[PDB]
């Protein structure tokens, strides 16, 4: 039982699902992110509300 | 009586003011005209309408 469950709970490649997921939200310093140079995601991200 | 003022703090996060940024713009985007006392000294009470 512990091998099985060890087994197909392992380390999960899925570390985003899009613009809600709550790891993108936070800018915390351990995890590091940001658009190459000024092109459309820096116009998307200013053009949102929140 | 179309001007009638408006109180709020920030003790929660639901209200943030920040300083305006001094690139001639007024906050980028999305945001409303605030005013706030700010001391100067410790004695006096003399606050501008930042």
């Amino acid at each position: 039982a512990n091998l099985a469950a060890f087994l197909v709970l392992d380390r999960p490649e899925e570390r985003i699902t899009g613009i809600n997921d709550p790891r993108l939200r936070n800018p915390s310093d351990k995890f590091i992110y940001a658009t190459v140079k000024q092109s459309s995601v820096d116009i998307y991200f200013r053009r949102q509300v929140c | 009586d179309n001007h009638l003022s408006i109180v709020t703090l920030e003790e929660a996060p639901f209200v943030i003011v920040e300083d305006i940024d001094p690139l001639t713009e007024t906050c980028v985007r999305n945001t409303v005209p605030c005013r706030k006392f700010v001391k100067i000294n410790n004695s006096t009470n003399e606050g501008m309408n930042v």
